[PDB]
């Protein structure tokens, strides 16, 4: 589900797309992302919530 | 700070097994250890190669599972087993880490990220055959007067199982023109090596030279006199 | 797998001279590749990893260019200390081939210096225990490489003879060779004539000396 594909404003989550596969993961695991930037580069990013 | 050893290195008979490598003052875990075998004349080359979690175990083409790895990064040592051993496969084995230089060039960016420090200082392990006590004779030229200028006096040690011998001329009162010979294997399977040092003619018959010979693993003393 | 041969096995090098030492692989099969200087019961130092950045703790003097499969080391006023035996090794996440040194020892350049010949008789306690030892010993020659041929009552021997070269000093830059000859006591008894041939580059003429059974 995404809001930003129907109400980006409202935060509302509409599905936009589906999986084929029936079998649902019973676990999850974050990536871990480092921007790789030199050190006038680096900059602040948003914290994501789960 | 960090030590590097290899232990269990001695002379062996053909097709035995022979248990190895430690580290002290280091985290075995963090880095994976490899095992380096170098023979004189020749490049060193990892015989054994070994990741830090040790699921994955490398091997060279050269040997065919003559030597297996094992190791335990809580114990922080690496135990190498050689089966098959062989005159030819006789040689030094060093183990140290191995590491390689990986980096992004967002703007040219690269990182050595390489540790090479405490390399092993290296074990022998040999293999011996027609094992003979160790014999030391004296020898001096036929006449020391017609011999030259300057005279060479040397002392043989031939038919010794182990590692060669520590000479002396008169317990390291003369270093002049001291020459070492490095051991030489013979088809027998006794290695031999001869020292030789440097005396003034007017020296000879005026002052008698005699050689201390010392063998450190069989503790023998020998004394030879001309 | 990989095969790869120096093309010198080895070099000369005299002192405050530039030297250049090149190793070739069958290929250039990875980016990386190391070059690296043993010193005789010494853990190996590598000169270079990849052949673009220098080593730490190694000689800016030292440069490595590659030029196609062969990979050229060059070493400027080389000293005795600074010259040790090389390896070039090809370095990848895919080894288990371990491609290894040839090995090249580099030996400084001295004024060539004429060989002196000493003789050792077996001693008599030798004699005892049954072999017999003749020992012709060559000193002072600047070349490494010497010729010595064993012969009994004029008679060439085959085998028999042993060769060991000390190891030269850095100043003295000349080698010192002994040739032991192997014989059972029954040999001995047989070979009357014992003589030691000599032929060197230092040497004017090839020459022979030789001694009989029985001199002191």
């Amino acid at each position: 589900f995404s809001s930003r594909y129907v109400d980006l404003y409202g935060g509302n989550m509409f599905q936009f797309a589906t999986l084929p596969v029936y079998d649902t993961i019973k676990y999850y695991s974050i990536i871990p992302h480092s921007i790789r930037s030199i050190q006038s580069d680096r900059k602040a990013w948003a914290a994501f919530y789960v | 700070e960090v030590q590097l050893v290899e232990s269990g290195g001695g002379v062996v008979q053909p097709g035995r097994s022979l248990r190895s490598c430690a580290a002290s003052a280091f985290t075995f875990s963090n880095y994976g250890m490899h095992w380096v075998r170098q023979a004189p004349g020749k490049g060193l080359e990892w015989v054994a190669v070994i990741w830090s979690a040790g699921s994955l175990k490398y091997y060279a083409d050269s040997v065919k599972g003559r030597f297996i790895i094992s190791r335990d990064n809580s114990k922080n040592t690496l135990y190498l087993q050689m089966d098959s051993l062989r005159p030819e496969d006789t040689a030094v084995y060093y183990c140290a880490r191995e590491n390689t230089t990986y980096y992004y060039e967002t703007s040219g960016s690269w990182g050595a990220s390489y540790y090479f420090d405490f390399w092993g200082q290296g074990t022998l392990v040999t293999v011996s055959s027609s094992t003979k006590g160790p014999s030391v004779f004296p020898l001096a030229p036929s006449s020391k007067s017609t011999s030259g200028g300057t005279a060479a006096l040397g002392c043989l040690v031939k038919d010794y199982f182990p590692e060669p011998v520590t000479v002396s001329w008169n317990s390291g009162a003369l270093t002049s023109g001291v020459h070492t010979f490095p051991a030489v294997l013979q088809s027998s399977g006794l290695y031999s090596l001869s020292s030789v040092v440097t005396v003034p003619s007017s020296s000879l018959g005026t002052q008698t030279y005699i050689c201390n010979v010392n063998h450190k693993p069989s503790n023998t003393k020998v004394d030879k006199r001309v | 797998d990989i095969q790869m041969t120096q093309t010198p096995a080895s070099l000369s090098a005299s002192v405050g001279d530039r030297v250049t030492i090149t190793c070739r692989a069958s290929q250039n099969i990875s980016s990386y590749l190391n070059w690296y200087q043993q010193k005789p019961g010494k853990a190996p130092k590598v000169l270079i990893y990849d052949t673009s950045r220098l080593q730490s703790g190694v000689p800016s003097r030292f440069s490595g260019s590659a030029s196609g499969t062969d990979f050229t080391l060059t070493i400027s006023s080389l000293q005795p200390e600074d010259f040790a035996t090389y390896y070039c090794q090809q370095s990848c996440t895919t080894l288990r081939c371990w491609t290894f040194g040839q090995g090249t020892k580099l030996e400084i350049k001295r004024t060539v210096a004429a060989p002196s010949v000493f003789i050792f008789p077996p001693s008599d306690e030798q004699l005892k225990s049954g072999t017999a030892s003749v020992v012709c010993l060559l000193n002072n020659f600047y070349p490494r490489e010497a010729k010595v041929q064993w012969k009994v009552d004029n008679a060439l021997q085959s085998g028999n003879s042993q060769e060991s070269v000390t190891e030269q000093d850095s100043k003295d830059s000349t080698y010192s060779l002994s040739s032991t000859l192997t014989l059972s006591k029954a040999d001995y008894e047989k070979h009357k004539v014992y003589a030691c041939e000599v032929t060197h580059q230092g040497l004017s003429s090839p020459v022979t000396k030789s001694f009989n059974r029985g001199e002191c």
